[PDB]
């Protein structure tokens, strides 16, 4: 059924670039907006970014705006999360999420993005 | 910006017990909230969307009610595959903003 | 400074067996947006049929989105008796300030064959 598959999660030293990207299949991409939401270790859920579906609109926290990069290109089925001037703080397991109304319907399992030295 | 706060941090129950936790809002979101159960190590699934609809698949047992700024979850019977942690999650306003969890544990 | 969608046709009549089809056309201002399809059950609890963007996971109410940006066909296949009832269309502005603001509602009726 709905899979969403999270790729690009590796060890980083800090002040680095990170691009993310969320392989999706099992619905229409393009139709639906998309969110990204990470889980630091031993913290709660956090809401990253979202996107609307066809690229137009962008949404940001506060934490990661000006840092983070949200886009999509629905040719190829991809989220693409990119992350500027990382920090030890960004450390996080981070969920490709299906958008596009007021819920969250499925997450993907997440990829490991570790922030040291 | 909308901090979201639950209560019981921690739930201690044996099967079978009927467990109601709830979620509060530091202001009115009217239906806008959302329950996820997230199991270690795995991806948060969800179960509630508008704060009483139940999610496709999900056991009737759970259920979801409130307006406004308070919300409670319910768990008619609990069984063994429920003991996990809960977050209460709005959608009115962005930064959308997630609760700090409940722990289920058995007992 | 959001208008709402309007649902047409006002009294949409049908024989049984036919598909009823209505329109609810909706002028989004930022493509943030999601419609509903709701029938009113009794004592005004209202039950979603259909959306679009289709969930695609009942498949007789389906929604279909026309060449232009603003119409859209939620069309009941094999309409039956107990089909018939008050619907209506409904925008919800998530992403942000998420609000549900309504159409107006329309009838359907569904006639022996």
């Amino acid at each position: 059924e709905v899979q969403l598959l999270e790729s690009g999660g590796v060890l980083v030293q800090p002040g680095g670039s990170l691009r993310l990207s969320c392989a999706a299949s099992g619905f229409t991409f393009s139709n639906f907006g998309m969110t990204w939401v990470r889980q630091a270790p031993g913290k709660g859920l956090e809401w990253v970014s979202g996107i609307s579906g066809g690229g137009r609109d962008t949404y940001f926290a506060d934490s990661v705006k000006g840092r983070f990069t949200i886009s999509r290109d629905n040719s190829k089925n991809t989220l693409y999360l990119q992350m500027n001037s990382l920090k030890g703080e960004d450390t996080a397991v981070y969920y490709c999420v299906k958008w596009g109304n007021i819920y969250f319907d499925y997450w993907g399992q997440g990829t490991l993005v570790t922030v040291s030295s | 910006d909308i901090q979201m706060t639950q209560s019981p941090s921690s739930l201690s129950a044996s099967v079978g017990d009927s467990i109601t936790i709830t979620c509060r809002a530091s202001l009115s979101i009217n239906t806008f909230l959302n329950w996820y159960q997230q199991k270690p190590g795995k991806a948060p699934n969800l179960l509630i969307y508008a704060a009483s609809s139940l999610h496709g698949g999900v056991p009737s047992r759970f259920s979801g009610s409130g307006s406004g700024t308070d919300f409670t979850l319910t768990i008619r019977t609990l069984q063994p595959e429920d003991f996990a942690t809960y977050y209460c999650q709005q959608s009115s306003n962005t930064p959308f903003t997630f609760g700090p969890g409940t722990v289920v544990d058995f007992r | 400074p959001w208008n709402p969608p309007t649902f047409s046709p006002a009294l949409l009549v049908v024989t049984e067996g036919d598909n009823a089809t209505f329109t609810c056309s909706f002028s989004n201002t930022s493509e943030s947006f999601v419609l509903n399809w709701y029938r009113m059950s009794p004592s005004n609890q209202t039950d979603k049929l259909a959306a679009f963007p289709e969930d695609r996971s009942d498949c007789r109410f389906r929604v279909t989105q026309l060449p232009n940006g603003r119409d859209f066909h939620m069309s009941v296949v094999r309409a039956r008796r107990n089909d018939s009832g008050t619907y209506l269309c409904g925008a919800i502005s998530l992403a942000p300030k998420a609000q549900i603001k309504e159409s107006l509602r329309a009838e359907l009726r569904v006639t022996e064959r």
